[PDB]
């Protein structure tokens, strides 16, 4: 972005003047769509001395006489030449700036327009900076964040010490990653992309996308009248254990929820039985196991069960102890099929073994479990969507790391998923998902395809849930994933 | 909301 | 304006450039609110040599990889600077210019962006122009003017030799006085006035304004509650005849719908009789007269009957024969209180009268009246408003010159108003506004305050008529003025 | 009509069999139409020898196997090569054909279709005919009538000795004249007019029409914005007398109601002063009258005004002695401006007077006014189109001849029309009437076209009185003529 | 829809 | 329409 | 009314 700037300013020609202005003007007006008329405000900018600033004075500069109260506190100790520009002409209409930042100037004023730093914000913020910034979100005022909210990198979506909390922010050509991840997500408040003249080709150069609503339906695959069941694929699912006896269930539904023709579960019995109980439309195939976990003893029959199926997900629920890791290991080691690797098959999966595979893989760790599969802390995993890129190109395999923004990857491209509540933050959530996964699979989505689909559905389906999210259970969960898929079209 | 436009 | 666009570029520091992307954007924003979403119309874009056409590249240039197709034919022989500049952009975002037109271009787009010329039209349109004008006016496409249609007369509303007829114009600022007037109002369309950063000082610096619904909401006068009838003032109309009996009941009902305590009517016997038989709510003075028609037999009792009144009315119906003309001016002449001087009063008037007379007058004459008075022909008086302010300001009045847009200046300030329809083009209607005046300034606004409120409120009661505006007359008309009165607040 | 078949036939080579399908299929869907789903209903089919029976036939035909019961009573004494071709399929089909008509053979059916004659009949109807029709007339079932009731002569909407009284009637091509003038008009019941197959361009050629919605809304003029009173003319009203002080009044408001710029009553003084009291917007010139009455002393003070109005109705209440009559004459013989001619003024006119003028005229009597104007009997002239077409050809006029049905011709057109209720039988409706044509005229409809346009808007508005028709008055109507053109848009 | 019948 | 703001 | 057409 700090590429189609410039590249839109030396190649093609706009006048970064111009690009300053279109900017300012689209703060103004997201003002207005969120605020109604703007003409009884008092409103107070801060600017910095870089280009956020510059933005910022001509936020200030279209607003006087207009609105009841401008004034400017200018933060910095110099001024690129664009805000020096900016800032000459908000003086020239009549605007007062001063620089001197007074606790109590909070008082007089209504809203906060935010333009100290946008993207070129290094290292912590301390000092005055820090104070104003607290000064703001302490104050109950209206704030509006140009760009990114101060204090918020842009690239990461940390908060370097203290940072604004927005009401709305206003950004430029594309989100940026740190409206995406939290915390800047949460304090991002609501977001507007702006058009502030980049032509349309470089705005489409970027690699990593927010998935959409219009993403998705484009996406769904067909349903042609003239079908039958295997036209919508079929998915095994090795699942469950004596200790885990639910997960099986939650994962086979979900294959069916999302339209695939025909389910099978593998599943130690008699724990088997208590998934056509729920669910009788589900072929619930019980599995001997000497003490109730999957072992080597079960590798033949479930590659024999392997073959009359397009797509194999493992894990929800198989527990973690020695003979699962040499079932599971052996398993999709041999295993010819697309695989969706999940919990306990995550949990005690040799990476190794998804390098050596010809067939592909989609992997749905939550970040406790990425943590364990690198060997890395949760805190150096977790929303690290670099890292996910790495692990997915050196592993042949789609990655999908789950939180609040969920980051799928294959390596190439990155696509971050915002739809979802905390309801999800519940046992059997992530079961869910890895049926609808492999369902998709099975329909004839690539994995990457695939995942991009189930991520967003799957939240969306929670936001439909009609009483407070924090009740909601995966069972329920299911039952509106029809919902969702209707209301995309 | 008259800030662009009047009628 | 062009004075305003000089001063911001050259004494401000906005550079023209960013002016023109202003503009241009606008143009883009205001045809989204009136298309809905863009992305599936095809836009020709006609562009001149100018600034217009500069304006009309930077629409261009927006809607590149937004819209279905988009294609410039420029028409002009060189480029302005920022015609250049920008022309430039369009090119370098990969637009595509023609500069052959093609009268079967039009068959593959869908809008037309008139962007051939703007404030800078000289002299009649021929050649390749007037044809192009002349092909878009017969195609049935949405047609959208950048400032001005082009070929309207920007300071006069004059078609010069031809002009493109606009569904859409988007204007910088301040409306034009060729919005303003017809033919060129009839060939706007809907207006649309955008703001593209002259400093507000500069906007409001103009001195020709149109009379808005706010402004007219700022004058009412105050209805204080602990009041009586002369809290609202007293009119004497002096109007009527033997041959017009109707015109005074229409001015007397004309003040007291307005809002007027006390309306006394001076009317030859027996057609004063007239007046209470319909609204017994005048007072309806009869006036003993030789042959039917005042003269200066009366001049006593008319001044008589001045003292205990605010206002006069005098004119409507009193026909002008030789006696009606002695008597007007000596009347005239005499009477220190201000007067609204309509119809035949004004047929008869001497204009050295005005010039001696001590108290203000409004004149309301409709262009055969006004060219009658001057010694012009109606088509040089017509619409001409600087004739108007020399005559007001030469002879200290108001002058009020009735038409589809009517023109009330003092020769100082002048206001237009757009309210009205074809309704009013019918007998009784002039006779109802002298009323009003009459009223307004009874109840304490100025002649001008007085004449602006009135036009406007007469023009917006025919407006709310129920049925086809044809239909209306003066007699629903004054029915409808209390309901005019309602929604302006 | 009998043309029309003839050419499609004989010249474009449609088969006589394929009209006579398509005419029955209609006379089916029309049903349908009409009274839902017909499959429960019992048909009783009558019909004579003709191709009017063929008709019937084809009905009765695809009526078989789909409603409750289907009968053909046959009533001719043979058949035509069309009805034969029919009644063969009808028998072919199963269908029950008997030739004795029983009294009480209507209590086993619910619908009547009435195909004994069409436009074939000649002469009165007797015999078993006559009491077949009678039985029919007197049962209270639906009956539904192929091409015309049968008893209607389709030339004159007559009836020879009796007919029958249809609740719908399916007519072929073009509406016939007997459905449109009374008493044909009453017995049609509900008319559906059917493109049976004839080519557009032989239908579009009958010289006699129904006026309708849509061709008003085409001739209603247009109200430019830019207008001012005299854009929409100017109509001089010469009316009334000591006797008939109201007439004026309706007619100079009529004038003013359908969009006249100016109107000027000329009426005897002080009746003039009645006209200003009830509608203050008409200017009421009080003529000098010896007794009451125009007469020759008013002739030079009539022509003077006639000068500056664009055309003259002279007329309603002038009241009918010698010197009216000699003044109404001389005005006329002398007036170079089209003239409206009514009531009173037709009672004296002298029709020379109307072969010598070079400017139009319309006429507009009533038939009793017509009769005395042509000296013959009110039952001869009563519905005469022929009479009225060479009334108009020979004296170069419109003649608007008024009834429940009004005829208007200049000799080459001939338009009916038929709106309007018996609200309308009552005096002052005249008077309205001829206020809307001049009105009309002065606005630049040719006499034919303003009187087409008026005819159909004078009735229009008397069907949208709110309360029973038979209180609607003349000011009631002039209230409401504006809402008709309201919706006439 | 009119290509049938005229009211 | 979405020419200016993306949601 | 299914005289002509049957869905
Ligand atoms: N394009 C528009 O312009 C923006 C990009 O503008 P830009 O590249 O000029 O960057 P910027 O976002 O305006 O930030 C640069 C400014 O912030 C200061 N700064 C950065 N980090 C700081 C910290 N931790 N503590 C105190 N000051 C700090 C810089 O001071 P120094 O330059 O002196 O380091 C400079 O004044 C976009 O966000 C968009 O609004
Ligand atoms: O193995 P096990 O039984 O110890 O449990 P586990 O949930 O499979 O993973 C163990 C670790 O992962 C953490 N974790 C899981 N999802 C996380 C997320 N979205 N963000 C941050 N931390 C996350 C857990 O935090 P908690 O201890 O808070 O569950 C715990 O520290
Ligand atoms: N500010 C924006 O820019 C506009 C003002 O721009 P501007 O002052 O550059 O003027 P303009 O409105 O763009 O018009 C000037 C252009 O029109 C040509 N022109 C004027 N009258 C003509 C005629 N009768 N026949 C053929 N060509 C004619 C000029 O040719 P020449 O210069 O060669 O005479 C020049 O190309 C505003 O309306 C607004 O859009
Ligand atoms: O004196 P008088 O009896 O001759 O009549 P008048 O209406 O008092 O004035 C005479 C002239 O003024 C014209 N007129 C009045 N209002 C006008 C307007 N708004 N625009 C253009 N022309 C206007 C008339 O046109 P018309 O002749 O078309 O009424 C006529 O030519
Ligand atoms: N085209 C369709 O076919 C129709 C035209 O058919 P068309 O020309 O065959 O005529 P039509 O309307 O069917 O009438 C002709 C039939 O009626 C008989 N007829 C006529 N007047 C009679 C009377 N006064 N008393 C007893 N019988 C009388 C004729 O007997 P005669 O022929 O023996 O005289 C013949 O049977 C149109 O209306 C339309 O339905
Ligand atoms: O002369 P005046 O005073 O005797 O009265 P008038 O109404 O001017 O005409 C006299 C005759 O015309 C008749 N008449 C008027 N309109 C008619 C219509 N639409 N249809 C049939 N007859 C009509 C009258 O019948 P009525 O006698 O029934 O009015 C009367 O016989
Ligand atoms: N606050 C949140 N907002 C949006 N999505 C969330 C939130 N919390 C959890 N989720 C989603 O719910 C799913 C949780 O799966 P995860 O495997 O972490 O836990 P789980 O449901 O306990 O596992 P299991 O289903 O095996 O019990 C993921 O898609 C995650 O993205
Ligand atoms: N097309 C129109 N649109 C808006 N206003 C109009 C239109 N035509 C006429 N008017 C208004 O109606 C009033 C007409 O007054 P004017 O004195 O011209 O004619 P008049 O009503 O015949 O005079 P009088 O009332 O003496 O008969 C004016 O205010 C004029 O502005
Ligand atoms: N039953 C009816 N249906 C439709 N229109 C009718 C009916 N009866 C009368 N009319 C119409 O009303 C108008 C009556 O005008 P006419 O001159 O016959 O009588 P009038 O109103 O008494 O005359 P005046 O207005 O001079 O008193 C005509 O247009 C006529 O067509
Ligand atoms: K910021
Ligand atoms: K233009
Ligand atoms: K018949
Ligand atoms: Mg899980
Ligand atoms: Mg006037
Ligand atoms: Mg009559």
């Amino acid at each position: 972005m700090k590429e189609i700037d410039e590249l839109t300013i030396k190649e093609y020609g706009v006048d970064s003047r111009i690009l300053m202005e279109r900017a300012g003007i689209s703060v103004v007006l997201a003002m207005e769509e969120e605020l109604g008329n703007l003409s009884d405000y008092r409103f107070l900018v801060l600017c910095g001395g870089g280009n956020n600033g510059g933005d910022g004075f001509v936020v200030a500069r279209n607003l006087l006489g207009v609105v009841k109260d401008v004034l400017v506190v200018f933060l910095g100790k110099k001024k690129t030449p664009d805000c020096e520009y900016n800032y000459g002409l908000y003086k020239k209409f009549g605007g007062k700036v001063v620089e001197q930042f007074e606790p109590s100037i909070l008082n007089e004023f209504d809203v906060v327009v935010d333009a100290i730093f946008g993207t070129g914000l290094r290292g912590e913020i301390t000092g005055e900076y820090a104070e104003i910034i607290n000064l703001v979100n302490k104050s109950g005022k209206v704030v509006v964040s140009v760009d990114v909210p101060s204090g918020i990198d842009s690239n990461t979506g940390k908060v370097l010490r203290t940072a604004v909390k927005a009401d709305l922010t206003v950004t430029f050509g594309v989100p940026k990653i740190g409206h995406i991840l939290f915390p800047g997500r949460d304090l991002t408040g609501k977001l507007k992309v702006a058009n502030i003249g980049h032509p349309v080709h470089l705005i489409n150069s970027i690699n990593r996308y927010v998935i959409t609503r219009e993403m998705v339906r484009s996406l769904l695959p067909e349903r042609p009248r003239d079908s039958h069941k295997g036209t919508y694929g079929k998915v095994l699912i090795i699942a469950g254990s004596r200790l885990y006896s639910g997960a099986p269930v939650l994962s086979g539904m979900g294959s069916l929820k999302v339209g695939t023709g025909l389910v099978k579960l593998a599943v130690p019995f008699p724990q088997n039985l208590i998934a056509t109980s729920r669910f009788p439309e589900l072929i619930s195939v019980p599995i001997d196991t000497e003490k109730g976990f999957f072992s080597l003893q079960n590798l033949q029959e479930c590659l024999e069960l392997s073959k009359d199926v397009d797509v194999v997900a493992i894990g929800p629920g198989l527990g973690n102890n020695e003979h699962v890791r040499e079932f599971v290991n052996e398993f999709l080691k041999t295993l010819e099929k697309p695989a969706v690797i999940d919990a306990d098959a995550i949990n005690v999966l040799d990476t190794s073994v998804l390098k050596e595979r010809k067939s592909p893989a989609v992997l749905t760790p939550h970040p406790g479990e990425m943590a364990r599969l690198v060997k890395k802390t949760v805190g150096d995993v977790k929303y690290n969507y670099e890292l996910a890129e790495e692990f997915a190109k050196e592993n042949d395999c789609v990655l999908v790391l789950k939180s609040a923004t969920t980051i799928v990857t294959d390596g190439e491209k990155t696509l971050f998923n915002i739809t979802g509540n905390t309801g999800l933050s519940k046992g059997g959530s992530g079961d869910v998902l890895t049926g609808m996964i492999a369902g998709f699979i099975a329909q004839g989505l690539s994995p990457l395809e695939a995942s991009t689909v189930s991520v967003y559905l799957h939240g969306f389906a929670a936001e439909l849930f009609e009483q407070d999210e924090r009740g909601l259970t995966a069972s329920e969960l299911l039952r509106l994933i029809p919902e969702a898929i209707r209301r995309l079209k | 909301p008259a800030w662009l436009f009047e009628a």
